[PDB]
């Protein structure tokens, strides 16, 4: 019992890894699984709005080609008033813009129609 | 009713310099597009310079590009063309017009 | 003095226990975390990616407004010009104008579709 | 690193049985990227425990910027959504009106002239289109 103190040398030590057993004792994850879940989330509403953005980039590019189709067409109407009486027989452009115009009217209602029938089937 | 009177025409030698108007009624001048057409007497009928009705959308056939300009007053109902660098071969009349009517003309010669 | 060891070396036979259910449990936790940071990773650069696709789609939309601008710019004119202006010409109208009329019919079952798909993709 | 693990996670190291060790090394979740380190005592034990939280702090914060940058891209996209429908509205208004304007210089610059073949031809075209659709 003369230097053998060391018995505080064991004392003072078995608390210190019994007071952090316990503060490993009072920890969760709960914080861990918010993070877990979250990011499922934020994927999922991520997903949907990408897919949106692709659905009405289609919407977009479309829409940029026939402006600039509709561009060239006013651009016919201003040469067709440039040019003088004398040369309006070699005017040919007007005549191109009519005959396109109709077979534009037939692929249209081709087309209308079949969108018709697929927004049937897709009813019932 | 299109009315169209044009002058400034003349004689010049090569390398000369000449600049036409074209007097514009009867129609709202700032409205239209505008042509400067010409002909040599045993040719056909030539567009030298085209503009739109704000003085944008301005082209010029091969032959002038470089040597003519094309401009427009809309507050004078009136057209105008620079000509430089003047040449035997654009010898012919001078007319501004578009699709509802043209003026009388005016001479250009070059003397070779 | 001898039989206190027996306490102590009871306590580390029940301590032990205590520190392979944490060590196994931890190795847990510390898979969780990161296999989050992967995913937070990933998320976050796909997130970045579309931000710029957007981009891309706005300045498209730009794009798209000023041709449109340019085209009315362009139109107005010819509108109020053409504006200040018999057998041939009166069947000639009937006939451009038929196809004024087709085009503004089919321009609306063309509209009409499109609302249609509007009210169908809700 | 390349060898360089083999050249370290190899023999043990504090004190490690030899067993326990190599047990660890197999039940390796992703050796790819990552290697078997000791942790000895309930201080290590806390130590990692703490990382843990720190690091979720972190990616918790990462994920509300997130969350901020996908409500302005859902609304972006709303808006982005009613643009296209104004401008697909002005290009069938735009495109009506240019089909206006040629049909009057046409009309014009033919004034006085015989019905002529080709614009019989529309004629029948033109007629045979309004009937389909009625």
């Amino acid at each position: 019992q003369l230097l053998c103190q060391d018995v505080e040398n064991f004392q003072k030590f078995v608390k210190e890894q019994k007071q952090v057993q316990e503060e490993i004792s009072r920890m969760s994850s709960k914080a861990m699984l918010k993070v877990q879940e979250d990011i499922k989330a934020l994927k999922q509403l991520l997903s949907v709005a990408s897919s949106g953005l692709q659905r009405n980039a289609l919407a977009i590019d479309k829409l940029k080609i026939e402006t600039a189709e509709e561009l060239k067409n006013a651009e016919i109407a201003l040469r067709t008033q440039k040019t003088p009486p004398g040369l309006q027989h070699e005017n040919t452009a007007p005549a191109d813009y009519f005959h396109t115009l109709v077979q534009q009217f037939e692929v249209q209602l081709q087309q209308y129609r079949q969108q018709i029938e697929e927004l049937e089937n897709h009813l019932a | 009713q299109v009315q169209l009177q044009e002058s400034g025409g003349g004689l010049v030698q090569p390398g000369g310099s000449l600049r036409l108007s074209c007097a514009a009624s009867g129609f709202t001048f700032s409205n239209y597009a505008m042509s400067w057409v010409r002909q040599a007497p045993g040719k056909g009928l030539e567009v030298v310079s085209d503009i739109g009705s704000g003085g944008d959308r301005i082209t010029y056939a091969d032959s002038v590009k470089g040597r003519f300009t094309i401009s427009r007053d809309n507050a004078k109902n009136t057209l105008y063309l620079q000509m430089n660098s003047l040449k035997p071969e654009d010898t012919a009349v001078y007319y501004c017009a578009n699709q509802y009517g043209r003026g009388p003309g005016t001479q250009v010669t070059v003397s070779s | 003095l001898e039989n206190l060891i027996n306490k102590w070396s009871l306590e580390l036979e029940d301590q032990e226990k205590h520190f392979l259910q944490q060590a196994t449990q931890v190795n847990a936790w510390d898979r969780t975390l990161m296999q989050n940071g992967e995913r937070i990773t990933t998320l976050h650069r796909e997130m970045e990616k579309v931000k710029l696709d957007q981009k891309r789609l706005d300045q498209e939309l730009d794009f798209i407004l000023s041709q449109q601008k340019e085209l009315e710019d362009l139109l107005t004119p010819l509108e109020e010009s053409v504006k200040e202006q018999q057998h041939a010409d009166e069947e000639r109208e009937k006939t451009y104008k038929l196809a004024e009329n087709i085009d503004a019919q089919l321009k609306r079952m063309a509209q009409d579709l499109k609302e249609v798909i509007e009210h169908l993709n809700t | 690193s390349p060898v360089q693990i083999k050249q370290l996670i190899q023999n043990p190291l504090s004190g490690v049985d030899p067993i326990i060790w190599e047990q660890a090394k197999v039940d390796n979740p992703d050796p790819e990227r990552l290697i078997p380190v000791p942790m000895i005592g309930f201080k290590e034990l806390l130590r990692r425990l703490e990382v843990q939280d720190q690091m979720t702090k972190q990616h918790q914060s990462r994920l509300d910027i997130i969350s901020e940058d996908i409500g302005e891209l859902q609304k972006n996209q709303t808006t982005t959504m009613a643009k296209i429908g104004q401008y697909k509205r002005k290009l069938m208004e735009l495109s009506h009106r240019v089909l206006q304007v040629l049909i009057k210089q046409e009309i014009q610059r033919k004034s006085g002239f015989a019905i002529q073949a080709e614009e019989e031809q529309l004629r029948v075209q033109l007629d045979t289109i309004q009937s389909e659709l009625n």
